[PDB]
């Protein structure tokens, strides 16, 4: 079986600048070499066939070259929807064989989240438990700490982080970070915080007496 | 345009051929020679009312439209009139899917009858490539 | 016009066979061998398998001889049977054509023992920025929509998380102060594997 190595399995590149992506076949495959674009919640989109064949409705700064074990796709003016997955696959023998993928990540400046906090539902108390859940909207880059607080006190158990995939328009992420609680603990306690930290941080919070 | 042997041998190299599903170039330059004359405007009508088509003479039944054969499925087929051009990209292409059918070359019975089993690198001797 | 679109269960349980459904459609239909391809959790493409125009199946050597695929081209149909299931199956299940030009939305298949659960559907109220949680389902996915898609910008979901043999996420919405709660803001929860549609008006306090 042919094995189609994508060699770095990610790159970040600001818009406007070029890059070039790598597919090594471990034995020759002639032109039979086809590129993939995928974005999470969507089918893989086919960006060249054979090496360097245009395929109708793929903007022109896609190409493709090589032949033989070694293939480039080319983004000419990378743009902030050209974030995402890409692959690589061979057609030359059975079985047909895809690349590990590289990971497309488009830089921008510095941004802070909005951040919201929400209390437990009426509902959810109601049916015996307790999520408190904060959202950290639209910042940049990617690795942010977030630390909840219960009566000004640091609490760490029972929270669980979620980001989205960098957003096609404004190359920010956003995410979700949840603190599961009994009722008997939400009730104990009046003053919940979630704060938001990059490498001065963010606060938001409520009174459950309020 | 007709092809000079090696000229063939080259392009089809270039166009990926040279071990595609563990066919040799000098099987596919063997074909063309037999099928086509290395012509890519070579045209050959059927008993069925078929037509095949360029430099390895693709069947109008299953392959490409020609507006005139009884029993084709996909009217949306690649125009069988495209599969002419100096250009053997088209051609190259249709004969990929062709021989990924499920038989092999056995689908072009000149190449079975004239090339398989034979010394196929003899088509691409004396070539450059 | 062309659409492939799959279609079968969402869940399997380890050692039964996994069988799902293409259905070819439009009016641009070309004579084309058809392809299953998935992709693992972890962003791995696979290749299962095709079965060429004239028939003839041609099926990759690592899935050991579990997989099956089928036509019947009076339905413009065909079929993948994937047999002795394991968690290592669990991946989003494409048909796609052997040109790579029409892939389906693909199907998320989760092999696990775990029941089929819906979702509990909570409204987080307090530019003004709203939720909703969507907890103890089984198995993925859920679907988030509000106002039936009209709301699109604005519009986080979250990847759900699995915490014993339940997966929970959140959505949130940005609007304008002056858009809510002057008129309604609904969050949409669909959880085809339980037949479940919910929609949660975010109300005040
Ligand atoms: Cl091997
Ligand atoms: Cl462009
Ligand atoms: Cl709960
Ligand atoms: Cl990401
Ligand atoms: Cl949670
Ligand atoms: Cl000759
Ligand atoms: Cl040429």
């Amino acid at each position: 079986d042919i094995v189609l190595t994508q060699s770095p399995a990610t790159l970040s590149v600001t818009p406007g600048n070029s890059v070039s992506l790598s597919c090594r076949a471990s034995q020759s495959i002639g032109n039979n070499l086809h590129w993939y674009q995928q974005k999470s919640h969507e089918s893989p989109r086919l960006l060249i066939k054979y090496a360097s064949q245009s395929i109708s409705g793929i903007p022109s700064r896609f190409s493709g070259s090589g032949s033989g074990t070694d293939f480039t796709l080319s983004i000419n003016s990378v743009e902030t929807e050209d974030f995402g997955m890409y692959f690589c696959q061979q057609s030359n023998s059975w079985p047909y064989t895809f690349g590990g993928g590289t990971k497309l990540e488009i830089k921008r400046a510095d941004a802070a989240p909005t951040v919201s906090i929400f209390p437990p539902s009426s509902e959810q108390l109601t049916s015996g438990g307790a999520s408190v859940v904060c959202f950290l909207n639209n910042f940049y880059p990617k690795d942010i700490n977030v630390k909840w607080k219960i009566d000004g006190s640091e609490r760490q158990n029972g929270v669980l982080n979620s980001w989205t995939d960098q957003d096609s328009k404004d190359s920010t992420y956003s995410m979700s970070s949840t603190l599961t609680l009994t009722k008997d603990e939400y009730e104990r306690h009046n003053s919940y915080t979630c704060e938001a930290t990059h490498k001065s941080p963010i606060v938001k919070s409520f009174n459950r007496n309020e | 345009k007709v092809f000079g042997r090696c000229e063939l041998a080259a392009a089809m190299k270039r166009h990926g051929l040279d071990n595609y599903q563990g066919y040799s170039l000098g099987n596919w330059v063997c074909a063309a020679k037999f099928e086509s004359n290395f012509n890519t405007q070579a045209t050959n009508r059927n008993t069925d009312g078929s037509t095949d088509y360029g430099i390895l003479q693709i069947n109008s039944r299953w392959w490409c439209n020609d507006g005139r054969t009884p029993g084709s499925e996909n009217l949306s087929n690649i125009p069988c009139s495209a599969l002419l051009s100096s250009d053997i990209t088209a051609s190259v292409n249709s004969a990929k899917k062709i021989v990924s059918d499920g038989n092999g070359m056995n689908a072009w019975v000149a190449w079975r009858n004239r090339c398989k089993g034979t010394d196929v690198q003899a088509w691409i001797r004396g070539c450059r490539l | 016009d062309v659409q492939f679109q799959e279609s079968g269960p969402s869940l399997v349980k380890p050692s039964q066979t996994l069988s799902l459904t293409c259905s070819v459609t439009g009016d641009s239909i070309t004579s084309d061998h058809w392809s299953w391809i998935r992709k693992f959790p972890g962003n791995r493409l696979e290749y299962m398998g095709y079965v060429s125009y004239s028939g003839n199946t041609f099926y990759n050597p690592s899935l050991k001889s579990r997989i099956s695929i089928t036509r019947d081209t009076s339905k413009n149909q065909y079929y993948l049977d994937l047999n002795s299931v394991t968690t290592e199956d669990t991946a989003t299940y494409y048909c796609a054509n052997w040109d790579g030009d029409y892939w389906g939305q693909g199907t998320l298949v989760t092999v696990s023992a775990a029941k089929t659960t819906p979702p509990s559907v909570y409204p987080l109220a307090p530019m003004v920025t709203l939720g909703c949680l969507v907890k103890g389902y089984f198995p993925e996915p859920v679907t988030v929509t509000w106002n039936s898609g009209s709301l699109s910008s604005g519009v986080h979901t979250f990847p759900a998380v699995l915490q014993s043999d339940l997966y929970t996420l959140s959505s949130s919405v940005t609007v304008p102060s002056s858009t809510w709660p002057s008129q309604t803001v609904t969050c949409n929860v669909a959880h085809p594997a339980s037949s479940t549609k919910v929609d949660k008006k975010i109300v005040p306090r």
